[PDB]
């Protein structure tokens, strides 16, 4: 996998070279068709892992990825041509190139094999992220959002990096094939059970758990939208990648040390689902929704069953993509409106006939509306659930009724009612902003005709 | 100074170090400490200013006690063997007044007062020197004996310090004590793994050197001994802004960058001789050098930070250019990384 | 109190250049930079992309599995052999602990 | 270059010292006809005549030479400074601080210049001479107490490295009498100098600036008529015996040092832009990062000099 | 080809490269050539290697 | 650790044994990028001192990329010399000690008998 | 010297409690600084000459040479600093907080 | 141009041909002492 | 609307010889910039 890579690093030579005028087409071109490339990874006509060489591998659960890694580049350098169309010429090529970094690093991470280029990769994404959010972030927060985004990301990594190494000493390398085909059966020791936490837990930060989250809202809030794109769509999703793959060892452990993420997660689910239902700021409900829909993910990577694995899959990519929707839009709504205040901007169908159907469909996906692959994802999850307990169904059916709600009153306070009466009035809409949208729902359409691609490791 | 001095000096301050490395009778040992302690203070005292001489008058107590710590070590060996040299059979008292003696010359831990504030009486220059090319010094001296100190005591002063840097450069915004409390920090991963895989210990201090030179000679470029100062980098001289952002993260643990090597293989070693108590403390509270890092960092260059008019008037002239050295100690500083495994 | 610019207005782009297509100010780069997009965005990874994530065969073997099954039921059926007999590693390879 | 090699190997300044050797700083009030004194005395002894350090001395110095926008000056008016005192904005402030960066520019010009070539400089008035302004504009509303110590802190924190006048040639035309010569002179605004700012000025000459500097340099006041001929002042200036003043310790291996640093303007005014807010001086990020961009971008400045093709620069591919 | 048309083959270049560096990992983990038992087979007539 | 070696060099850089060890190619990717990292110290050198960064010292562009890669190849020999004899002392030791590395020997899976934790 | 050398040893531990407590003239250490390094040569001299050890009788010399200069170095910061402060008081030296 | 005329306005030949030259240097010795090594290398071990 | 540039009142608390200000630390006042004193 050196096309998905190779050609990508080439694409920084090509922002930095090309010409301040052409830099933008250049870049988003090209890398359209760095994600073709990246299809090429889809063909797997066995069962057996594509292990394309000794550093490199791709399985099913990290080729969904890789691709949506891929074909969100493309998109966040559309997302940002405006605000960053105000820059020094220096400034974009900069911005641009960060971006490119994302999912040169991004890629490779959900593409390595050695758990420790995972975190060397994974704890670098940091840099390129904190970059983003921090020099171009619009509100007086963002060095302090970037701290918080820096430090419980950190304070989680280190434990991960002593365990780590401490497993290679224990078994002698940390090649993701062998563990896997290797005998590592923790023995619930006390200290065992620290070594499953130590490994899971800088991953259950950065996939924001209920006791951990507070970093995603304050992040996403000041964020600019291509940061918020990637923190949403491929940044908390390397989380869970983390955790399918780290817990192929720590296998006897999770069977009992898991009930303490679980039951934050589910209660967690209901309480982050619940505050989006009266949160002011509509970036800021995005999050929590975010937060909620990625509470029944660790649910599910810690159930452990093969159908959780897979609705794991199914939801993490869909998730991805249908909250850049929702970022994305929220973010057009911004730059005309000029406020993240949800109160304000009613009514925009009115005067905005389009982007509306993207927002209808963008809340729909939001809520498991069923011939998505949202709703085959949450389907999933809650079966195991409701195997692991049955009295589960109880929680992950308070977040059913509550995602519905914030959901559609997203759609009813943002785009109908009576139209806000003068607002610096509202501009039509570019095509690019409507394509920005395009380009994130068609793949939705498109993957929910055949989701067995998506359908992950498990099945 | 008369260049004649200037040769005279400057020759004693690197035979200093060289006689320590070079010698094996400890008594040249101490001598080659000695030249080092003589040739440090004229440099230190070139400006007179009053601070100045508070910072040499320190430095050279501080060098001095020690260095009769030292010499009070050889001559207790010279009674416990005829030889003039540390041996397996050495009284371990004898190794532990080494230890400490050298941690005082090196400013390691609960010896780390010195320090801080003949870094800040000092010019950057004779900073540098007073950090990098006088640590070389009495690591060559530990590192040659490692095998019979004792691991209890580096750890301790190795975990002091590293607290006591991180937690001292946190509240500090003068820019020349920032990079001591660095320093005392760095040390003292260096002497955890010393006991251990001395070999390690001299790669920590490369890259420290790799690090701070480069990090220095960006400090006074502008010659700002401020945040306040090196945050209006932007307007005196842009393109310094990218490389002090990596080399200042680089200086901390972050993972794509040279300088996490250095910690992840201290770690390795560590974990690999079991020490995963000391080893994992040592790694979190090395988080906390990061965050005062990338404080700087924030006022530098992710935030500009308001300049004076007066400073357009800096722009029009010419600036005078940063050496070369900047950008090979820059580069092969933030990003060797790819090449680790040949580096150790 | 200091120095600093006011705050600059947002410029009606659709005032002038009302082709605005929402990519960049002067005219010609807009439109070579949808033209471009739409293409490559849409034209050539949406449709040839589908088109060949489409066509890839058999994806993950279970084209195969549904023959094989067949074959299986095919020849265990007619033989009497049991569908799927309940031990699969056979009993006679496992040397169970004799305690 | 010249540094330390070059000083080892001959290029010692007290080996090019000489008779006319000098630093003469004439200073007089708003117009005591001091330029065209020091043009003469200058020519007469053979010196070199650095005209008064206004708020362009620097783009001059620097680069195509041609004056600057205002803005990439530092936005200052002498102009608006008279027609508006004690401004909302500070121009006033703004203006002297800028006008203290030009002379501190303009100094370490001359300095460099005597200590390589040889020869002397005639600088008018000198950043030991211009506090008088801040005196009077303190004195009067147009500066506030702290603008006053942030001057002071920028005079103290660079002046001193800089070695003094050696003689500081005096002509004291008094206030009347100098606000009669700037009314005839048709400058409107000029024109509309408070005559108090001009008594200020003058006391702070008196008051602080002869006595100050007569102790540690040879002073050499002369009155309107006295100047009017110079060559009677040449003739003081040279019976002058510069006996006393700090300039009779500066040895070859002290003077090298002291030319190292006027030979890096950037260093000469390193202390001109301390980072101390006060509200007038701060030009502000979001107008500070596009003053620059833009006087960054202009022909020959884009690059350092020498690899800037626009104004004509060539072998860029090699340098 | 260098009136902005060089700009244009950076990244298609870097495919190519790419292409290249990858059908070299091929060729240094190429041990079990043939040797894996689910897929040994005798080199049919007229080919020396199973897969390249 | 590696010092104290029979047959130390005491101050040598490579000593000729690392003459029986392959060269390292001169394309090794190591080399290459030790290249490329020094083509950037030699762009950020140009821009630091305000230059043209691509189209300035293109003398010094190559002095870099080859002063670089000219240390390379002669350090790459040496490091590549140094993990070699970490082998030739390591395996010898194995043998040498034979009993101390015995090598244990690996029942089939069927033959052990590991315990099942149902995941329900 | 089984006793003979625990005195000198204590008497170097003195001079070292001495050197290590400041009080207000800075000359006291210094000087005190000095009692360690003539009871180091006293030692150095003692063991090397009831060790019939002559090699090594350089040694006891090369400690004074280099104590001497270092002492000199030390005495021209205080006199550098009864220069600048007119004492040579430590509580002076506390700028540098 | 300049009022002070750049230090930079002519190239210092000297420092082009010590820079060109000793990189040319380099490249020589360089690929000598590879295909000299690999000799050694081949002919000290068997081949 | 532009990225909020820090203003003069951030850029302040950076000033002063110590970060976090203590009770009896914030009396002392930053270093002369100088390195030279006043006494
Ligand atoms: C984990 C990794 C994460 C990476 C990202 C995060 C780490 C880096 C962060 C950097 C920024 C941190 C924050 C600092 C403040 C930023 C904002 C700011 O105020 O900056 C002011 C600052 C002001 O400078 P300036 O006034 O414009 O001065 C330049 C002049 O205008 C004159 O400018 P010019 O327009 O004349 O310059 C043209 C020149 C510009 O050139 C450069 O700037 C090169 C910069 C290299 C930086 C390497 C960083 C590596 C980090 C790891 O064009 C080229 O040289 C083209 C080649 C450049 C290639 C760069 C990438 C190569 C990667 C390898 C590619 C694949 C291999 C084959 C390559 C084949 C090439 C033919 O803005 C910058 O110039 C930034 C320069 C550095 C950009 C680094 C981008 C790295 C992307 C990775
Ligand atoms: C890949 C990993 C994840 C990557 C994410 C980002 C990728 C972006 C770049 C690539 C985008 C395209 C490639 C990825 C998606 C590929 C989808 C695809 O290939 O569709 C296959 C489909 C033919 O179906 P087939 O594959 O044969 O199904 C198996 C039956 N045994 O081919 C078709 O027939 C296409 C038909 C198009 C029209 C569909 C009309 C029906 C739509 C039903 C919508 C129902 C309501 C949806 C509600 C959503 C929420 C509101
Ligand atoms: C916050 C994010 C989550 C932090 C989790 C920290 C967990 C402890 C450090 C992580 C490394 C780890 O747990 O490794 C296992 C290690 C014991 O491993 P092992 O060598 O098997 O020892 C068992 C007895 N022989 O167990 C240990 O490392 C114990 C370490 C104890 C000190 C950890 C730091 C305490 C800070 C207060
Ligand atoms: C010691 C133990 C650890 C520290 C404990 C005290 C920690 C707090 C210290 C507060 C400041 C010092 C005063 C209190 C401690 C003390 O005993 O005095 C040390 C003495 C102070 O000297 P001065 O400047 O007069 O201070 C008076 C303050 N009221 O300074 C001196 O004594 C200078 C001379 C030092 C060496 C004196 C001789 C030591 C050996 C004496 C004989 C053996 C004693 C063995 C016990
Ligand atoms: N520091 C200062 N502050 C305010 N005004 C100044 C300052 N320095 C010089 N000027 C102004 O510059 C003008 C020109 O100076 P001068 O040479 O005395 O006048 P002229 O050129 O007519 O002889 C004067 O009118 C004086 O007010």
């Amino acid at each position: 996998m050196l096309k998905i890579i190779l050609p990508s690093l080439m694409l920084l030579p090509l922002t930095w070279l090309s010409s301040p005028k052409k830099t933008w087409t250049n870049v988003t071109s090209y890398s359209f068709l760095i994600s073709l490339t990246s299809l090429t990874l889809l063909w797997q006509t066995d069962e057996n892992y594509k292990n394309f060489s000794n550093m490199f591998s791709s399985d099913p659960l990290s080729t969904p990825l890789i691709i949506l890694t891929a074909w969100l580049l493309p998109l966040m350098l559309m997302a940002s041509q405006n605000h960053l169309k105000k820059d020094n010429n220096v400034l974009q090529k900069l911005y641009i190139s960060m971006l490119i970094s994302l999912q040169i690093l991004l890629i490779m991470t959900f593409s390595a094999t050695e758990l420790i280029m995972f975190y060397i990769l994974f704890e670098a994404t940091l840099i390129p992220t904190l970059i983003i959010i921090t020099r171009w972030g619009n509100q007086t927060e963002r060095l302090n959002a970037g701290i918080y985004f820096l430090f419980y990301t950190l304070i989680g990594s280190i434990p991960l990096l002593i365990a780590l190494i401490l497993i290679q000493n224990h078994v002698g390398t940390l090649n993701l094939m062998i563990l896997s085909f290797t005998t590592h059966t923790l023995d619930a020791s006390w200290s065992n059970n620290l070594l499953w936490l130590a490994c899971m837990m800088a991953f259950l930060i950065k996939m924001p758990l209920y006791g951990v989250h507070l970093w995603l809202p304050k992040a996403h809030v000041e964020a600019p939208i291509a940061g918020s794109m990637i923190l949403a769509a491929i940044l908390l999703k390397l989380g869970s990648y983390g955790m399918i793959r780290i817990s192929i060892i720590l296998d006897p452990l999770t069977k009992y040390m898991a009930y303490p993420f679980i039951l934050l997660s589910l209660w967690g689910m209901i309480m982050t689902s619940s505050i989006c239902l009266r949160q002011t700021d509509l970036k800021s409900l995005i999050a929590y929704s975010s937060v909620s829909h990625m509470a029944l993910v660790i649910a599910s990577i810690m159930i452990q069953t093969p159908w959780s694995f897979m609705g794991a899959t199914m939801l993490m990519i869909a998730h991805g993509l249908t909250s850049s929707l929702l970022f994305c839009l929220a973010n057009s709504n911004y730059e005309r409106i000029h406020s993240r205040t949800m109160i304000m901007a009613r009514g925009l169908q009115m005067v905005f006939p389009l982007m509306a159907t993207w927002w209808l469909m963008a809340s729909l996906a939001n809520l498991a509306l069923p011939p998505s692959i949202n709703l085959m994802g949450e389907l999933f999850i809650t079966m195991s659930l409701f195997s692991w307990s049955n009295f589960t169904i109880i929680l992950m059916g308070i977040n059913i009724i509550i995602t519905g709600m914030y959901s559609m009153y997203m759609i009813i306070t943002t785009q109908r009612g009576k139209l806000t009466n003068h607002m610096i009035n509202l501009q039509p809409s570019h095509t690019r902003e409507l394509t920005l949208m395009a380009l994130h729902m068609i793949p939705l359409i498109l993957l929910t005709t055949s989701p067995k691609l998506i359908t992950g490791l498990t099945m | 100074m008369n260049p004649i001095t200037l040769a005279i000096i400057y020759f004693t301050i690197f035979l200093g170090p060289v006689i320590t490395m070079s010698s094996t009778n400890l008594m040249l040992m101490w001598v080659g400490l000695e030249f080092s302690l003589l040739a440090i203070i004229p440099m230190l005292i070139n400006k007179k200013n009053p601070r100045s001489t508070e910072a040499a008058t320190k430095y050279f107590v501080t060098q001095a006690t020690a260095s009769m710590i030292i010499l009070l070590a050889i001559v207790l060996n010279y009674k416990q063997l005829g030889t003039w040299m540390f041996q397996q059979q050495t009284n371990g008292l004898i190794l532990n007044m080494t230890l400490m003696a050298l941690s005082m010359k090196l400013g390691l831990a609960p010896f780390h007062f010195w320090l801080p504030e003949v870094t800040q009486g000092i010019p950057l220059h004779m900073g540098l020197i007073l950090l990098t090319w006088q640590k070389i010094a009495p690591l060559s001296i530990l590192i040659q004996i490692y095998p019979l100190l004792n691991s209890t005591i580096i750890l301790m002063l190795a975990i002091t310090s590293i607290f006591m840097g991180a937690w001292g450069g946190l509240n500090q915004t003068q820019m020349r004590k920032i990079m001591a409390y660095s320093s005392i920090a760095h040390m003292g991963w260096m002497l955890a793994i010393l006991p251990y895989n001395p070999s390690l210990t001299l790669l920590n201090l490369m890259i420290y050197i790799i690090l701070t030179a480069p990090m220095f000679m960006a400090l006074m470029l502008n010659n700002s001994m401020t945040i306040n100062s090196i945050s209006l980098l932007w307007n005196k001289t842009p393109a310094m802004l990218t490389m002090i952002s990596l080399m200042l993260l680089s200086l901390g643990g972050l993972p794509p960058l040279t300088g996490f090597l250095p910690k992840w293989i201290i770690i390795t070693e560590l974990m690999k001789n079991n020490c995963l108590i000391m080893a994992t403390l040592m790694a979190m509270m090395a988080l906390l050098n990061l965050f005062f890092y990338t404080r700087l960092i924030y006022s530098t260059s992710l935030t500009m930070f308001p300049t004076n008019n007066n400073s357009k008037m800096m722009t029009h002239q010419t600036k005078t250019k940063p050496n070369l050295m900047f950008s090979t100690l820059a580069i092969m500083s933030t990003m060797t990384l790819p090449l680790a495994p040949q580096l150790i | 109190q200091w120095q600093e610019d006011p705050e600059p207005e947002d410029e009606n782009v659709y005032a002038k250049n009302p082709d605005f297509h929402g990519y960049d100010s002067d005219p010609v780069v807009d439109v070579w930079n949808m033209r471009a997009v739409f293409f490559f965005g849409f034209s050539i990874v949406l449709v040839f992309g589908t088109t060949f994530v489409a066509y890839v065969p058999d994806y993950r073997m279970q084209e195969w599995a549904r023959r094989e099954a067949e074959r299986l039921v095919k020849y265990r059926e007619v033989n009497g052999l049991p569908i799927m007999e309940s031990n699969y590693f056979d009993p006679s390879k496992i040397q169970l602990p004799e305690d | 270059r010249y540094g330390l090699l070059a000083a080892i190997l001959g290029d010692k300044t007290t080996k090019k010292l000489h008779e006319y050797s000098r630093v003469i700083t004439v200073d007089g009030n708003i117009c005591s006809g001091k330029n065209k004194l020091a043009k003469e005395i200058a020519q007469q002894l053979g010196m070199k005549h650095y005209p008064e350090a206004g708020i362009q001395y620097s783009s001059t110095t620097t680069g195509d030479g041609r004056p600057l926008d205002i803005e990439f000056s530092g936005s200052c008016s002498l102009e608006k400074f008279y027609d508006d005192p004690k401004s909302n904005d500070g121009n006033s402030y703004r203006l002297q601080s800028w006008l203290y960066a030009s002379r501190l520019l303009q100094y370490a010009d001359a300095l460099e210049h005597l200590l390589s070539t040889g020869q002397g400089v005639v600088l008018e008035r000198s950043i030991y001479s211009d506090f008088v302004f801040l005196e009077a504009m303190y004195n009067q509303g147009y500066i506030r107490k702290q603008c006053v110590d942030h001057y002071n802190e920028i005079k103290r924190l660079t002046l001193p490295e800089y070695l003094p006048p050696h003689a500081v040639i005096y002509i004291d035309v008094p206030v009347p009498e100098v606000q009669s010569r700037i009314q005839k002179k048709g400058d409107p605004h000029e024109m509309k100098v408070t005559s108090a700012y001009l008594q200020d000025i003058e006391n702070a000459y008196k008051k602080t600036f002869l006595p100050k500097m007569s102790e540690m340099c040879e002073v050499l006041v002369y009155d309107s008529w006295e100047a009017e001929d110079p060559t009677k002042v040449v003739e003081d200036i040279e019976y002058l015996k510069y006996n006393k003043g700090p300039w009779l310790k500066q040895d070859d291996w002290t003077f090298h040092y002291l030319r190292m640093l006027v030979q890096d303007k950037t260093e000469v005014l390193n202390y001109t832009t301390i980072p101390v807010y006060l509200p007038e001086i701060t030009i502000g990020a979001h107008q500070g990062s596009r003053i620059y961009n833009s006087f960054r971008e202009l022909p020959g400045r884009k690059y350092a000099p020498g690899y800037n093709a626009e104004v004509g620069d060539k072998w860029i591919w090699l340098k | 080809l260098l009136r902005e048309h060089w700009v244009h083959i950076l990244v298609p270049a870097g495919f190519v490269f790419g292409c290249y560096l990858d059908r070299k990992d091929d060729e240094k983990l190429t041990a079990f050539r043939n040797k894996s038992m689910l897929f040994q087979r005798e080199l049919r007539p007229n080919e020396e290697v199973t897969w390249k | 650790m590696m010092n104290g070696r029979p047959g130390h060099e005491p101050l040598k850089f490579l000593p000729d044994e690392a003459r029986s060890l392959p060269p390292p190619k001169l394309n090794d990717p190591r080399l290459v990028y030790m290249g490329l990292l020094g083509y950037c110290t030699g762009l950020m050198d140009n821009m630091l001192r305000m230059r043209p960064v691509m189209r300035a010292g293109l003398h010094r562009q190559l002095l870099f990329v080859t002063s670089f890669v000219f240390a390379g190849y002669f350090y790459l020999k040496r490091q590549n010399y140094l993990y070699a004899v970490k082998d030739h002392d390591m395996f010898g030791y194995i043998k040498l000690h034979p009993e101390d590395f015995p090598e244990k020997e690996k029942k089939t899976y069927a033959e052990i008998l590991e315990p099942f934790h149902p995941v329900r | 010297m089984p006793s003979t050398f625990f005195n000198l040893t204590m008497a170097f531990s003195l001079s070292l409690l001495g050197t290590l407590m400041f009080r207000s003239h800075l000359m006291s250490t210094l000087l005190c600084l000095e009692g360690m390094v003539l009871s180091l040569f006293i030692m150095t001299s003692v063991t090397s000459l009831n060790s019939n050890s002559m090699s090594s009788m350089p040694i006891p010399i090369t400690i004074l040479v280099f104590a001497a200069c270092e002492a000199a170095v030390g005495l021209a910061l205080l006199v550098k600093v009864s220069n600048t402060y007119g004492t040579d008081y430590v509580q002076n030296l506390n700028l540098l907080q | 141009f300049y009022v002070r005329e750049p230090v930079n306005a002519k190239p210092n030949w000297l420092a082009v041909g010590l820079s060109v030259g000793a990189s040319v240097f380099m490249w020589i010795y360089l690929i000598q002492t590879h295909n000299e090594d690999v000799l050694e290398y081949k002919r000290r071990n068997g081949l | 609307a532009r990225q909020w540039q820090p203003d003069i009142e951030w850029a302040e608390q950076f000033s002063g010889a110590v970060m976090y200000p203590s009770k009896e630390t914030a009396h002392w006042k930053p270093p002369p910039w100088n390195d030279v004193d006043i006494l």
